Formats: C-alpha cells, structure tokens, sequence
C-alpha cells in the first residue's frame, strides 16, 4: 500500500559558518561529512521507515552567518526557517540546519512536529556534534517533522517501550551510546501521519543528487537509463526489467508500482489509493513507470457537508483536533459548553490568549474560542499545560479544555485556525471568518460559483482532475475510451 | 603522484621509513606543497645532503632530473669513418663515409618511419672523407 511503497524525502541541509570553520574551512570536507551524515540517516530510516532521505542540496556558508545566531533553540530555529521562507526557493521535501551554534538546551535538535511538507515548517535545527551524534539528531528531527514523537502519554503508561532497553531508544535524550531500534509507536505515529495526509511531498524520486553517477543506488539518476539496485537485492524487485544499470533485451521499466513483471499495466490502474477524503485516487499515466504524482484536496475542501476541512490533504475537526492534542479516546464537546464557556469566563472560555483581560467571545459563532473536548486525560499526547487542565461540568456532559503548548509560539490550547463554524465558516486568529479572510483561489472553472465546471474536484496544485473518462484540462468535454 | 585519484584528504602518516628523497619523491614535494590537509611532519630519511630532513621547506627542482642523456636511437651495421651534414632541397642529408668497403653510403632523414635509410652508393675503392658541399 502506501505505507509499502518507498517513500523518497527530499532534504537540503543549510550550514553555517561555525562548524565551517572547526572543520578547517574546508569545502569539500563539509560537503562529503554532510553526505555521510545523510547516508548514515537513510541506513537508520531504511531498516523500517523504508523511507531514503535524498540529499538534493546542501549550503554551507564559508563566509559567516547571515542573521542572529542565538543559543536559545527556539529562536535559531525560526530565523533559520525564516531565512529559508526568504530566500530558499528550490523545491525539497525537507530543510534542516546543521547549527554550528551548539544548543544550550538539553534537547539535542528542534524540529517541529508533523512539520514536514510545509513551506514554513519542513525541517528543524540540529546542533554541533559528533558525526554519529548528529546523525542520531538528524533521525529524531526528521522523526519529528513526520510526526514521529515520543508518546508521553504511553510513556507514563507504558503502553509501549523502547526495545533497546540497553541504552534506551533514539527519540529520548542522546546518550553517547546510541541505539539501532526504533518503537513500534513511532511507525504507527507513521501511519497515522500517511494515513491522515501529511508527508504527501514524500513520494517523489529526485533525478539529481549531490552523488556522483553510481550504479545500483536505488535512484535513476543521470547517465542511467535503468537502475534495479545492487543485483543482491534486485532478484525480489525488478529481476527481469534492468540489469546492471541495463536493460535486458526488451524491456520499459526497472521498478515502480505502475509496471507490473517488467511491463506497462493497463490504463486506468490505481497506483495508490485515497487515504482519506483528502485524498485523490493517482492513476498511471500509461507510459510512466513511477506512480502518478500525490494530489490531495485543495487547502479549505471540506472532508464532510459542512464539518472539517482539509488543509495539506490533513483533515480538521474539533474532534480531530481533540484526538492529536489530547488523545484518540477524547472527543469534541457538544455546542453546549461552547456557548455556556466561550461567552464568559478566565481559563474556561477564551477567544484570544490573554492572562490578564481574556478576550471575549460572541455569540454569533464560538466555535474559535476555546476548545472544549470530552474526558480528557491527566496528561496530553504532546504540548504542555499552562497552569491546570480546565474542568467544567437536561443533560450532563464532562467538559474540558487545557492550554497544550509547543516549541512554537502557536497555542494548541485554543482551536485552529480553519476549523470550521458553519458554511465556508473557519477559524482565523482564533475568530471564525469566511473564505474572504484567507482568499483561498479558484481553480479553472467554467460555471458560475462552482469547481471544475462542477463535476470535478481540483488538486493541490490548484489543477482539475476530472472524472473518469473526462479529459478535457477544465472539465467540459466527454472523450470516451476503452 | 601515487595518492592521484584520491579525495576528501584528512590525514596520512609516513612514519618509520627510510626514503631516499630523489626525482621519484619530487612531486611529493610539491604534492606537500598543495595538499592542505592534516598530515604531520614528514623527514627525507635519505640522500646526506637531507638527513631526516622535512619535505615541507625542502623543494623538488633543487634535484630536478633534467632530460639530457644520449639515448641510443640506431644501430647501423657498417664501418664509419666520417661523417657529414649538408641542406640540400632544405633537406639534412648524411653522408656516412666507410672505409672498408670502399663506398661512400649516403643517408636522408625519412619523414615517414621518423627513420634513416639509403640515398645513393657513390662508388670507389678503399674511400677516407666524404666531404658534400653545395655551390649554388
């Protein structure tokens, strides 16, 4: 399925001038240590991520540092993502920063959560160390950005462990002797984020590295017309389509789902199914043997009638929002404690985040305010608590909300901004506004007030894919095929 | 330049070895000259004139082998008494005189076979001097 297939992220590693100069001020040297630590990342996510980390690009300023550097994490780590909004354009699934500036922390590398495929949050900051030390800071801070966490939740419970219990596991703090294991949490965390559309820029085989042309490395790159692996590995998957970077006699494809024993599939084949909603079905193209580009639903498709909305091809509810703040047993409360906390009330019903005037809420929509779920739990799965968790209790109904916060300035406490109030009715700066407020584009449509002349759903490349035997680009004409 | 074909150079130990420094160790003068990394002091353990002496200030052209030894070319197999140049049609011909056989051999410089084979077999009997000269 999709989990199967092998994901392909694209980084790009930006560098700064401290450890440029601790390593001699050595070009070639940081650019070959930046491929090792890479190389030594992808053997580690290999053995079950099944996902290649792709170094596509690397910067490494032998001059100095652009803009403020500061030990605090937090700080570094937005004017690196800043810097990287600003000037970095270069399409790549993830941006980390090997800073020079070793942390005064005690966290090794801050990395958002579940970050990755974003233009302002896909990557992190990862500290000075040792080549080993900063390649196990590499692995948790992509772990983060693909929402790989450590459950604190579980943790407390010990619903699930570290295996290597020996020297204890990746995700907690770095001891000198590192692990080879990951938990079986973070690859459910994986399928969680698959499944719920995030990482969907994942699955895309770069044709250029920062590598030399090198037979059976598991990309067709330039100068390779096929390439099958190393024939150890080559036998299990596409024995018979390339050999030795060659093709063997006549032959289309050296692997991919989309070509089936060595040959074209039929036309109409879905390469990999919708995980949800939020998703598009990808068709093969007929001639290509990778599988069709992902698309999801355009950032504000609603993934009921009128409830939730997809942003990135992720799904938003209140209750979705409940589930990754507090946990999957905790759901949304009714618009009952919306319109009885919302209204009036400190620490129980708040608009805006302020502790000494809370902002107030009116009754018009309070479905922005502050968000009230169902039995929630002593501890949330991650964020922290801003004081207390907030309790509040014809029918009776066990109400709660809390302050979850994380190493961003962004409160999870409140509710996101796109959750929707009503029709085309969604979050922003914690206020329900209507599409206006976010202008949202209008793909190519035909009629008045509709998408894709209708009958269509637009991708996120703000492109229509029509319907089946459809293949007019805005969806106005009828082409049959067999 | 044996470590041709090499990168991402660190560092390299050439310890407990006596190398005569000589025209074969010259470009590791100058390759001590324009590697960059971190090898460490490294000693002629060779000629008296470079006792255990440091590759880094000791330079390669001072025992440059210079190319001017007389190689042997060709091996003609007759006697050769005197021997003689002379431009003519802007040609060098040679004229190897012999003194037994009694033959004044002449000789041109093939363009071909980058070669020297026969011209003319001027006759005579028990010849010493073969002198050409080109009037007009």
């Amino acid at each position: 399925n999709v989990e199967e297939e092998t994901k392909y992220i694209e980084l790009m590693i930006v560098n700064d001038h401290l450890m440029f100069k601790k390593h001699r001020l050595s070009v070639v040297h940081t650019n070959t240590y930046a491929k090792s630590v890479v190389n030594m990342a992808d053997l580690i996510y290999k053995d079950q991520l099944k996902t290649r980390i792709v170094l596509v690009a690397m910067e490494t300023w032998a001059t100095d540092n652009k803009f403020a550097i500061s030990e605090n994490p937090l700080i570094t780590l937005r004017e690196f993502m800043k810097y990287r909004r600003d000037f970095i354009k270069e399409k790549s699934d993830a941006v980390h920063l090997f800073s020079g500036s070793q942390f005064e922390s005690s966290r090794s590398g801050a990395a958002y959560i579940g970050g990755i495929c974003s233009l302002l949050k896909g990557g992190g900051v990862n500290e000075f160390g040792k080549t080993d030390l900063m390649a196990v800071t590499l692995a948790q801070s992509l772990a983060h950005n693909i929402g790989i966490i450590s459950d604190k939740r579980k943790l407390a419970s010990g619903e699930c462990k570290c295996e290597d219990t020996w020297s204890g596991c990746i995700m907690g703090d770095t001891g000198y002797y590192l692990p080879k294991k990951f938990t079986q949490c973070n690859i459910e965390e994986y399928h969680d984020f698959l499944n719920s559309g995030g990482g969907a820029c994942l699955f895309n085989k770069p044709s250029k590295l920062l590598d030399p042309p090198e037979c059976g490395n598991g990309f067709i790159e330039t100068g390779e017309e096929c390439d099958c692996g190393t024939p150890a590995e080559c036998v299990l998957e596409g024995a018979e389509c390339c050999k030795k970077c060659t093709l063997t006699q006549d032959s289309q494809c050296s692997d991919g789902l989309c070509c089936k024993k060595c040959k074209f599939q039929p036309m109409g084949t879905v390469c990999r199914e919708a995980v949800n909603d939020c998703d598009i079905r990808e068709t093969c193209s007929g001639n290509s043997s990778q599988c069709a580009p992902n698309i999801h639903k355009m950032d504000g498709y609603s993934c009921d009638g009128v409830q939730g909305i997809c942003f990135g091809g992720r799904c938003k509810t209140r209750d979705r929002q409940c589930k990754y703040i507090w946990g999957q047993k905790v759901t949304a409360s009714d618009k009952y404690c919306y319109e009885k906390l919302n209204i009036e009330g400190t620490e129980k019903g708040n608009c805006g985040k302020d502790k000494d005037t809370w902002i107030q809420c009116n009754k018009r929509d309070v479905l922005c305010g502050y968000l009230l779920c169902t039995n929630i739990g002593n501890i949330p799965r991650l964020g922290e608590l801003d004081g207390e968790i907030t309790s509040t209790l014809g029918r009776t109904l066990n109400c709660s909300g809390g302050h979850v916060k994380l190493e961003e300035d962004v409160d999870l406490g409140y509710v996101e901004d796109g959750t929707p109030c009503g029709p085309q009715m969604m979050c922003l700066e914690h206020r329900c506004l209507p599409v206006a407020s976010f202008n949202f584009s209008t793909c190519l449509s035909s009629k008045e007030g509709t998408i894709c002349s209708g009958n269509g759903v637009c991708s996120n490349e703000l492109k229509c894919v029509c319907n089946r035997h459809w293949i007019g680009s805005d969806c106005n004409t009828y082409f049959p095929h067999n | 330049d044996i470590f041709k074909g090499l990168d991402s150079l660190t560092n390299v130990d050439l310890r407990g070895n006596s190398f005569n420094c000589d025209c074969k160790l010259k470009w590791l003068v100058e390759w001590l000259g324009h590697t960059n990394a971190t090898v460490e002091d490294i000693y002629c353990e060779g000629p008296p004139e470079y006792k255990k002496r440091k590759i880094n200030s000791l330079s390669s052209k001072d025992f440059d082998c210079i190319i001017t030894e007389f190689a042997k070319s060709q091996d003609l197999p007759y006697q050769s008494l005197s021997i003689d140049t002379f431009s003519y049609l802007n040609d060098e011909y040679v004229v190897i005189a012999q003194p037994f056989t009694g033959k004044c051999i002449f000789l041109e410089w093939d363009h071909v076979e980058k070669t020297f084979r026969n011209y003319d077999n001027i006759t005579g009997t028990s010849t010493v001097v073969c002198k050409p000269i080109v009037i007009e």
